[PDB]
RNA sequence: GAUGAGUAGGAGGGCGCGGCGGUCGCUGCAAAACCUUGGGCGCGAGCCUGGGCGGAGCGGCCGUCGGUGCAGAUCUUGGUG
RNA sequence: AAUUGUCGGGAGGGAAGCGGAUGGGGGCCGGCGAUGCGCCCCGGUCGGUGUGGAACGGCGAGCCGGUCCGCCGAUCGACUCGGGGCGUGGACCAGCGUGGAUUGGGGGGGCGGCCAAAGCCCGGGCUCUCGAUACGCCCGUGGAACGCCGUCUCCCCGAUUGUGGAAGGCAGCGCGCGCCUCCGGCGUGCUUCGGCAUCUGCGCGCUCCGGACGCUGGCCUGUGGGCUCCCCAUUCGA
């Protein structure tokens, strides 16, 4: 069922954009509901405000990554640690690879590899999530139980990017690596996962 | 590097065992280590922890105060991780079943005279 | 308001949440086409580098 | 006797930890001492300096204290103490104490052969 | 019974047909009818005193489910292919590949008459397969196997005759191709400016 | 009253190990089979040179709308508000 | 399952020296000390052992005790460049 | 011990020493590295169910036992006992094979998005030139191939590595349990008509499946192997 839904949404967006084109208008795509945030600076010389915010985002180590729901409360927090992070909109492929390859569940405050669906059910079973595919669906669609499903995931321990970074000290708009890179976060996720 | 405090380790200290070398106390600790693990009873867990505690953390209980707290609870067994002392200010001692680490000589005599029983934690 | 909403939901056996939420992402929608005004950078003029000009 | 140990012994470091500047000064012995000086470059761990011993060098617990022959050493002072290793002859090897007479070493060596107990220094002071 | 596999594999471990399709092909529907509308249920398939007791309990290794597979044959190597030996006493000599033995080694012949290399086993990792092919249809080596090269010095006359019988059928094929006899009689070598990674074989 | 008497699994990459993936997502096998079969049909179809989903009138409207949209994309400003730079801007 | 910087400073677990109460031993078929390009163990304090010298004492373990651990003090005494 | 002589080894272009890594030359080490095991018969040696005694025991009067001695029956077994035959093989090092984990690199295929790419080619209409023989504009559900981005998927090569030693578990399949002409075909339900975890249970097996197994060679008192020891050299550090 989830696989069918993903394909339908992709084709649904294409149809709407074409429909607006035919009528001569514009179709504003829905704003991204999910973000993936990666820490690109180290833990040296941390101002107190940035240090606290990164802890609340569970980014305590460089190149650690986490998902984050989009709302004015979270976006404003993220705006205050802009030079220390890079983020964007993860596609379905990125979410699958992260959870399947580097997904670990927090069970009784312990980091447990998602080797079997029993691990997922042990914590998220009461919320209806019994398999890794259910966990993927909850994250991608930002379902009602996103908070529990996302918190259940231990922050992803990504590797140094294959191919390196351009300039961590400048914003992505200036040609650097910090800040919002929108759909280009996926390109970085491939090289870091 | 990892942004944690003391490498994420606990900085709290609690007693995981009695500081005493009393061989009998260690046998009681072994007995209640087994009971807490194999039963999951909250009572057993509390008893095990209090056996580790120091002297000042196991204050004595006077017989008079024991009688007041046992009023209307004759069927129940009184349990004290500590010493039970005698109180001359108490006149009437009802029959009561009391388990304690230690009973003073006068306290034991008064309880036994009144038809009560003094128990140890192995009998409990 | 929270009490009545829960009371109304209780009678119908539908568990809900009365919590507020911060502004979330907007949904997709279509905007009707209209005349487009072109914006371009303005050529520089030194005389205009002062309130009211020189 | 066939040693019971099967995991290979991995020594994280075979060189000893020599006290700093023991080469320079005769009175400064080689036995390790932690340098406490404020400016000590050894204490501050500047590269190209003497290394200090730390817990990271700890050997594998399964192969710790095992001799190259694959056994653990137990020092024996007479025949009676040798018999304690009868049921551990695949794990522990005996070593006769340095101060045992040659006459009493013959008894220990002969007894160890009957019990199949390995003796590390069985040729000591018999010539 | 069934003569061919019901479910061919698109890739290793994935069949061409789904479970629903296989149910029709397996005939479980037909079996259900013949057994009163129920799939038949079967049943599960139904010392000397020790002379010495060890003091330490014996430890047995855990089960490993991986089973070795037969050694693969390089695509460049086909029967009748000319191979170049890269190591050993016969390094550089060009031999004729006959077949691959059960052990995974390659059975090669000089032939002995041309270059003095007899029927020998050569590891595939120490040879290079060239593009030259010599017909070996008339060569019969069904009698040769791994045991033929097993130890138990004078070479018995029996093996010398066996070499000639196999060699004789191969000489005629070699003589057919011009300059092939001399090619097999000369060792391969690298000269100045010869780059192995650029050479075509 | 006692309750009845009571090792880490080497994590494997499901993106590479098929059996590991099927253990977590049994539907992955169906997706794999369909993709392989779908590709096989397309490869076969191209070799055989095997030969529309929109009405002819609809296709004409689509082309016109896209062409009109492209004209607006490349449209330029008249640069009339820059009266002092009319000659320079041409 | 997570995690590992550290002066001043605190604490824990250990190493070593000399007695005492016990216990288990060694020694003229060679104790202590000392010497060694012998060998080995411990992250380390240290420990075990081969050979030599020496010629009469010594050690392990439990507890307990102390005038109990040096590279420095223009340190003390002696000796020597 | 400082310090000194001598003999022997070695080094030295304005310090030496020291950390790390190898190498050369020394010195040292046989628990530095095995030679057994299983099954046969030849001989030798030493003991063997059922009833009698001796000294005891476990469980709690009574049941339930072993040890030692002797006597019958039974007729085998044991043997760091000696020979013969057959099978099997230890320590270390190296190569290869088949795979797991991690990882880098290379090659190909399918699909989707765009001005429902642009362009190019073909057909049609318009425009009619200075870098002179144009500049370009519009059309066609025309045609053959790209481009960028996204995604699905197949195959190949190398590198490092095997921690664990209780489980044939989990997961996905195959062959039987019904017939056919056997790359496939034959029955319900659903279907986008391609298909579908709708029927898909049991038994026995297989596999990318709860962490490496297999084969071969070399060598085993040697000019061999190993080394944390000694001297020295060299690159880096200091
Ligand atoms: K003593
Ligand atoms: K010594
Ligand atoms: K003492
Ligand atoms: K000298
Ligand atoms: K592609
Ligand atoms: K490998
Ligand atoms: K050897
Ligand atoms: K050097
Ligand atoms: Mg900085
Ligand atoms: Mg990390
Ligand atoms: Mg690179
Ligand atoms: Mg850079
Ligand atoms: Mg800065
Ligand atoms: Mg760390
Ligand atoms: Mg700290
Ligand atoms: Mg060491
Ligand atoms: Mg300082
Ligand atoms: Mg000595
Ligand atoms: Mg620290
Ligand atoms: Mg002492
Ligand atoms: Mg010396
Ligand atoms: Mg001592
Ligand atoms: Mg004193
Ligand atoms: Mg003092
Ligand atoms: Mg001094
Ligand atoms: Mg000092
Ligand atoms: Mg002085
Ligand atoms: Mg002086
Ligand atoms: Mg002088
Ligand atoms: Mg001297
Ligand atoms: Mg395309
Ligand atoms: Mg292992």
């Amino acid at each position: 069922q989830y696989a069918k839904e993903y394909s339908e949404q992709e084709k649904e967006l294409i149809r709407l954009k074409r429909e607006a084109r035919l009528k001569g208008g514009f179709y504003v795509d829905p704003e991204a509901k999910l973000l993936f945030i990666i820490r690109i600076r180290g833990i040296n010389a941390m101002p107190p405000q940035t240090k606290k915010i990164l802890q609340l985002l569970r980014l305590r180590q460089i190149f650690n990554g986490v998902f984050l729901k989009v709302n004015k409360a979270t976006v404003n927090m993220l705006h205050r640690v802009e030079p220390y992070v890079t983020y964007g909109y993860p596609n379905l492929k990125s979410i699958k690879e992260l959870i399947y390859k580097r997904g670990y569940g927090k069970v009784d405050k312990q980091r447990i590899a998602l080797t079997d669906n029993a691990v997922v059910e042990q914590v998220l079973g009461k919320h209806g999530i019994i398999c890794i595919e259910d966990l993927v669906h909850e994250i991608i669609t930002v379902g009602p139980h996103f908070k529990e499903a996302n918190n259940f995931l231990w922050p992803f321990q990504l590797k140094a990017p294959l191919g390196g970074l351009k300039k961590k000290r400048n914003h992505y708009v200036e040609g650097g690596d910090a800040g919002n890179r929108e759909n280009f976060i996926n390109e970085l996720i491939r090289r870091m996962n | 590097g990892i942004d944690l405090v003391a490498g994420g380790k606990s900085k709290k200290t609690k007693r995981t065992a009695p500081k005493s070398d009393d061989v009998y106390l260690k046998l009681l600790v072994k007995l209640y280590r087994f009971l807490a693990r194999r039963t999951g009873s909250k009572f057993n867990a509390v008893i095990l922890k209090r056996l580790f505690m120091s002297k000042i953390n196991k204050p004595p209980l006077s017989l008079s105060r024991l009688i007041t707290y046992a009023t209307g609870k004759g069927d129940n067994i009184v349990v004290l991780v500590g010493t039970v002392t005698d109180d001359v200010r108490a006149y009437e001692v009802p029959k009561i079943k009391v388990c304690a680490l230690k009973f003073t000589e006068t306290a034991r005599a008064r309880i036994e005279k009144a038809g009560g029983e003094c128990l140890t934690f192995d009998q409990l | 308001k929270n009490d009545q909403l829960k009371a109304d939901a209780k009678a119908r056996g539908e568990v809900i949440s009365t919590k507020r939420q911060p502004l979330g992402p907007k949904p997709g929608f279509m905007v009707e086409g209209a005349t487009l005004e072109t914006v371009t950078p303005i050529p520089y003029d030194v005389v205009n580098d002062l309130k009211g000009g020189y | 006797a066939v040693p019971l140990l099967n995991k290979k012994v991995v020594k994280k470091r075979v060189k000893r930890f020599i006290r700093p500047q023991s080469d320079r000064r005769i009175t400064v012995k080689e036995s390790w001492r932690r340098p406490k000086g404020i400016d000590s470059r050894v204490r501050r761990k500047f590269k190209g300096c003497v290394l200090m011993p730390n817990i990271g060098y700890g050997s594998d617990k399964k192969t710790r204290h095992y001799l190259p022959n694959g056994f653990k050493k137990f020092v024996v002072h007479n025949a009676s103490e040798l018999e304690i290793l009868m049921m551990h002859n695949r794990t522990y090897c005996a070593e006769i104490a340095h101060n045992v007479s040659t006459r009493k070493r013959k008894e220990i060596v002969e007894r160890a052969a009957q019990l199949d107990v390995v003796i590390t220094n069985k040729l000591a002071r018999l010539h | 019974a069934k003569k061919t596999i019901r479910n061919p594999e698109l890739i290793r471990g994935v069949g061409k047909f789904s479970r629903s399709k296989m149910y029709h092909k397996k005939g479980l529907w037909a079996i259900k009818k013949k057994n009163g509308g129920k799939l038949p249920l079967h049943e599960k398939k139904p010392v000397k005193p020790p002379k010495f007791y060890p003091a330490d309990d014996v430890k047995k290794p855990l089960v490993n489910k991986h089973k070795p597979k037969p050694t693969k044959l390089r695509a460049s190597i086909t029967p009748g292919t000319v191979l170049i030996i890269l190591a050993g006493r016969f390094k550089g000599k060009r031999v004729v590949f006959l077949k691959q033995l059960t052990s995974g080694l390659l059975l090669v012949t000089g032939p002995f008459k041309l270059n003095g290399v007899p029927l020998r086993r050569v590891n595939q990792a120490y040879v290079i397969g060239t593009s030259t092919k010599v017909d070996v249809s008339g060569v019969n080596v069904e009698k040769i196997d791994d045991k033929y090269f097993a130890k138990q010095n004078v070479l018995p006359q029996e093996k010398k005759d066996e070499q000639k019988t196999v060699d004789s059928a191969l000489l005629k094929a070699i003589e057919g191709i011009p300059e092939l006899k001399a090619y097999l009689s000369a060792r391969f070598s690298l000269k100045s400016g010869m780059k192995p990674h650029e050479l075509v074989f | 009253v006692v309750r009845p008497i009571k090792r880490a699994t080497l994590k494997k990459n499901p993106l590479k190990n098929l059996n590991v993936l099927l253990k977590l997502n049994p539907y992955a096998k169906t997706a794999r089979r369909m993709s392989l079969l779908a590709e096989a049909q397309r490869v076969k179809a191209k070799k055989e040179k095997l030969d529309h989903a929109i009405t002819k009138e609809e296709a004409s409207a689509i082309k016109g709308a896209s062409h009109s949209w492209y004209k607006t994309m490349i449209s330029d400003s008249d640069y009339a508000e820059f009266d002092n730079f009319t000659k320079w801007l041409g």
